[PDB]
């Protein structure tokens, strides 16, 4: 019903041809391509044992050999994974288990409980992001989408086996699709930094150096610890060929201090895209032109995809070179979720189906390319993780001294101010802002916990919360 | 006088002054008071005030996670 998926030739044929290339790197460990493959066909065996055909498994497990393996294992039983950040609160990773049904979790007495003993499923993994309900949102991933990332990025960046990849990302992201799969689609090694090592600026300059990490994908928030942290530097780093950043733009007076701090041939490119289309427009850097930009392009839409910008008036304009508009970036081509699993989003809801995403990024085009200007909804991104500002929401009202609470967000260089605007319930405490965050700590993981509160006698609402007047409230507040 | 120093430092740059409920067992990122990506703010401040050599070669990023842990670091380093 489906081709072979790419990614799974290509790593049977590395296991075949290469058996004894390293594929995967983390912490003391390394598995070769023949104990990759192996251990993944050990696991799909005990799936198809199971009798689990076209299912949903959740991979309940922290960075980790096995969970790479249990991806591999996923494709090669006629499954799909359902990833989840395993540094978030076990009662988030609860919802997500529930929005997910999974017909198995595989978490670590699965993996002890296992080592004591025709493809027609069009979907590679389900990825669950922040819901404006408060549920988790199930993001179909196809092998198609896959394969079609895969192949550009692979071309993009030239890369060849001789390469090793980091991967900083969680597999509950989008980025660790180039780091474990463009690695497994060319026979490359991809070191796994584990939760531990993510925000730790030595660990991952050592990291770096120790297995000669030639290509890095992240978001701009590590690489600018990295460039603060005076330990990332053009020796230390010398493999550095390709630093690819995405999820967030970043600021050129920040993007200027990191470039020192890089070898001076590596090229350094803008990733963008949501989860829904996976990167879906690059631009590479001229380290010439960079001086006069103020802001990186995102760049053009990969070869295959097409754009159009929805100007204020709702109508749709084609992208052209010549474009001088700025508006909504919908875009269009195979690299387009085939839809939500299990929630109903109306906006997307007639573009989906026909292979187009509406981002809800307002971008402008320029002779540079597109240049991202900011987003139309009340999802946010905080140091490139997304955060729909309802999901926060729908906990707070769960407070016994909440009346009604909203959200609004300032925006600085690589800085994002969540304040929480309540009333109370007649009669109840006023709580103070560490009792709030000390409420979220057990529900929402830390990026999610806001920074300020201002408590009022009413939210301003319609015939739902007046997002426009927020601001003011605060403001007259203060 | 360092640990209130730093208290201080916390309630003015982090929290607009207020101290309520910040102590010393306040764990400063996971109630994300100070950003992730603003460690490097937090070290800065304690070499300065602390006047000793704080290399993050050789030093763990989780002792910046409390006040408290950032003077028994201190302590340390003094020998
Ligand atoms: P602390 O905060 O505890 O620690 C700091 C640290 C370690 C850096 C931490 O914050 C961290 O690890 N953060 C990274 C989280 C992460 O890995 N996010 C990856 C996903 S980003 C994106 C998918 S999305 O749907 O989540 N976001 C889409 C959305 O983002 C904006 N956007 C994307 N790309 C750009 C670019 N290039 N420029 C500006 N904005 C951009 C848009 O608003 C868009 O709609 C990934 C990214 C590539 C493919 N999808
Ligand atoms: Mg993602």
């Amino acid at each position: 019903t489906i081709s072979t998926p790419v990614i799974i030739d290509s790593l049977i044929r590395h296991a075949q041809r290469t058996p004894e290339q390293t594929a995967l790197l983390c912490g003391d460990q390394h598995w070769n391509y023949r104990q990759l493959v192996t251990r993944a066909h050990v696991m799909a065996s005990a799936l198809r044992q199971a009798g689990l055909s076209g299912q949903a498994i959740l991979l309940n497990l922290p960075k980790s050999l096995d969970a790479v393996a249990a991806i591999y294992a996923t494709w090669l039983s006629g499954n799909h994974y359902i990833p989840i950040d395993y540094s978030q609160p076990s009662s988030r990773i609860e919802r997500i288990i529930a929005a997910a049904a999974p017909a198995l979790i595989i978490d670590t007495a699965w993996l002890a409980t296992l080592d004591s003993q025709v493809y027609h499923n069009p979907i590679a993994a389900i990825l669950y992001t922040s819901g404006s309900t408060g549920t988790p949102k199930g993001v179909q991933i196809s092998h198609e989408m896959l394969g079609f990332f895969i192949q550009w990025a692979v071309r993009d960046t030239q890369l060849t086996a001789r390469d090793v990849l980091s991967n900083h990302a969680s597999f509950a992201f989008d980025l660790s699709t180039f780091d474990l799969f463009a690695s497994a689609y060319v026979g490359a090694a991809t070191w796994i930094i584990r939760e531990s090592e993510q925000k730790d600026c030595a660990a991952l300059a050592q990291g770096l150096q120790r297995h000669a990490v030639s290509v890095w994908y992240s978001v701009p928030s590590i690489l600018a610890m990295l460039e603060k942290s005076t330990l990332l530097n053009p020796t230390l780093g010398q493999s550095l060929r390709q630093v690819i950043f995405a999820g967030e733009p970043y600021p050129v007076t920040a993007l200027k201090r990191l470039l020192p701090c890089l070898p001076q041939p590596c090229r350094v490119s803008n990733w963008y895209g949501p989860t829904e289309t996976n990167v879906c427009v690059a631009y590479a850097i001229d380290r010439a032109r960079l001086a006069m930009l103020k802001q990186v392009p995102i760049g053009l839409p990969l070869e295959g995809l097409t754009a159009q910008l929805e100007d204020e008036n709702g109508d749709r304009h084609p992208l052209t070179a010549q474009l001088r508009l700025s508006g909504e970036l919908l875009i269009s081509g195979p690299c387009v979720t085939p839809g939500y699993s299990n929630v109903v989003v109306p906006r997307q809801a007639a573009l989906h189906p026909h292979q187009c995403h509406a981002t809800g990024d307002w971008v402008e085009m320029t002779p540079e390319g597109l240049v991202f200007r900011g987003r139309i909804d009340d999802m946010v991104k905080i140091n490139g993780y997304r955060v729909e500002l309802g999901e926060i929401e729908s906990v707070l009202h769960q407070h016994p001294a909440i009346d009604r609470a909203a959200l609004c967000v300032e925006l600085g260089d690589l800085r994002q101010t969540l304040i929480m605007v309540i009333s109370l319930q007649t009669g109840a405490v006023p709580p103070g802002l560490l009792e709030l965050k000390q409420f979220l700590q057990q529900k929402l993981p830390s990026y999610m916990i806001p920074n300020k509160l201002v408590i009022t006698e009413s939210l301003p609402v319609n015939a739902k919360v007046d997002r426009k007047q927020l601001a003011g409230v605060v403001a007259v507040l203060e | 006088m360092l640990e209130s120093k730093l208290i201080n430092h916390i309630a003015t740059q982090f929290l607009d002054g207020e101290k309520d409920g910040l102590d010393s067992q306040t764990p400063l990122f996971e109630l994300n008071i100070v950003d992730s990506a603003a460690i490097f703010d937090l070290v800065d401040f304690l070499r300065q005030e602390s006047k000793v050599s704080i290399g993050m070669q050789e030093i763990h990023p989780a002792n910046f996670a409390t006040v408290q842990s950032m003077v028994a670091l201190v302590q340390r380093l003094k020998a």
